[PDB]
Order: structure tokens, then sequence, then C-alpha cells
């Protein structure tokens, strides 16, 4: 139990990081970052009640 | 910066629909300014003779 925590902590955390990546090649393919974080607050928005 | 297209869809991130928004917003910056610099030209001083 001790050897499988010690492990998941950098599996999980590469995983992560190959996460934040693939948001950001999304971020270079729709244009600016500044853009898509747009994009991302309409879609927030229409997601909660506002 | 060079687009190569007729009809571009999506350039630096954009839609078909807001590349024409753009073309249009410029027209309306250029003709704002040459407006401006005419109202500036008659209040200049050479238009009053």
């Amino acid at each position: 139990w001790a050897q499988g925590r010690e492990h998941v902590v950098g599996v999980l955390q590469a995983e992560l990081e190959q996460c934040q990546a693939a948001m950001k090649a999304l971020e270079n393919s729709v244009g600016g970052r500044k853009k898509l974080k747009e994009v991302m607050s309409f879609v927030d928005k229409a997601r909660k009640g506002e | 910066i060079i687009v190569e297209g007729d009809h571009p869809s999506g350039a630096g991130g954009f839609s078909a629909a807001l590349l024409a928004r753009g073309r249009e917003a410029v027209f309306l910056r250029d003709r704002a300014d040459i407006l401006s610099l005419r109202i500036q030209a008659a209040k200049s001083r050479q238009c009053k003779t």
C-alpha cells in the first residue's frame, strides 16, 4: 500500500501535465488564449444560470 | 501576415463571419479618422478664407 501510494503521485501528476498541455494545444489551435478563455466564459455562463 | 484565401474560414482563431465583422470595423475606423481629419480641416485657419 505504501508502494502504490508513492507511485500514484508521480503517475497521476504526469497525467495532469499531458492534460494541461492538451489544453494549451487547444488554445493555440483556436487562436488566442485570451479568446479561448472568452468562449470558456460564455460556456460557463450558459452552464450556470447567468 | 498573409493568409492566401479569397474566403478565409478560420485565420488567427476567427470564424468566417468574424472576419467580415472586423473588415467592416476597419472600414468604420478609416471613415471615422477621415471625418475627424476633415473637421480639423474645417476648423483650420486655411479654410477661413
